[PDB]
């Protein structure tokens, strides 16, 4: 992971999760689950589409193209054709599978980059009110419930809703 | 040499006579005069292929 989210400092993935590529983890009293976040989704969603589609359409598709023949005097000019035909036929291999391994390593970068933004976006919602409990993990100073986790992925959490509870909690340590 | 057991040899000609011209042959011998002709409709993206696969 260039951006040392992915296959870093958040070793895994959730099978669990199946609502979307990146999601939370929630375990309040009342219970435990996955809820993947919308808005960063379906813009990865919406970005990935788009570049198979800028990608796709950089090919004009093929039109009927067969070969020629010559006769037995026309070794050169038979020669200069095959000399075109294998000589564009290198360049559009070569294109083909160049952007294809450059564009992977593009492609995975952004859903590590996504990622961390995610996190960091949480972060500095939270502050005080948790602590960074390692990959990808918050601590919450104070108690929390359903609704609450609720205003996480809403990227609304009030922070000094809860600043008082958690500093008489964080201040106890 | 004999060729399909045969001295002799005969060229075949071909040509695009357009819309309104004329041709005309002359011989004194040795022509193998045109009996059916064709009229072209032509297409594009047409072509000839080489295959064994079946239709
Ligand atoms: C339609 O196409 C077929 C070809 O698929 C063609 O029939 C083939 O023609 C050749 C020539 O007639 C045949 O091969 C010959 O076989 C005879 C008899 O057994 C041999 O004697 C021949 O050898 C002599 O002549 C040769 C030169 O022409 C010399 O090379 C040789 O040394 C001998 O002097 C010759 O090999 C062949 O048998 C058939 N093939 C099949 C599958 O039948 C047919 O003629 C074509 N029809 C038209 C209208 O064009």
């Amino acid at each position: 992971g260039l951006f040392g989210a992915i296959a870093g400092f958040i070793e895994g993935g959730w099978t669990g999760m199946i609502d979307g590529w990146y999601g939370y983890h929630h375990q309040n009293e009342q219970g435990s689950g996955y809820a993947a976040d919308q808005k960063s989704t379906q813009n990865a969603i919406d970005g990935i589409t788009n570049k198979v589609n800028s990608v796709i359409e950089k090919m004009n598709t093929q039109f009927t193209a067969v070969g020629k023949e010559f006769n037995n005097l026309e070794r050169r000019i038979e020669n200069l054709n095959k000399k075109v035909d294998d000589g564009f036929l290198d360049i559009w291999t070569y294109n083909a599978e160049l952007l294809v391994l450059l564009e992977n390593e593009r492609t995975l970068d952004f859903h590590d980059s996504n990622v961390r933004n995610l996190y960091e976006k949480v972060k500095s919602q939270l502050k005080n009110n948790a602590k960074e409990i390692g990959n990808g993990c918050f601590e919450f100073y104070h108690k929390c419930d359903d609704a609450c986790m609720e205003s996480v992925r809403n990227g609304t959490y009030d922070y000094p809703k809860y600043s008082e509870e958690s500093k008489l909690n964080r201040e106890e340590i | 040499p004999k060729v399909r057991d045969q001295a002799g040899r005969m060229n075949y000609y071909w040509t695009l006579l357009e819309p309104g011209d004329t041709i005309t042959f002359e011989a004194t011998g040795n022509l193998i005069a045109p009996w059916y002709a064709f009229a072209l409709n032509r297409g594009s993206g047409s072509g000839i292929i080489t295959s064994d696969a079946p239709v």
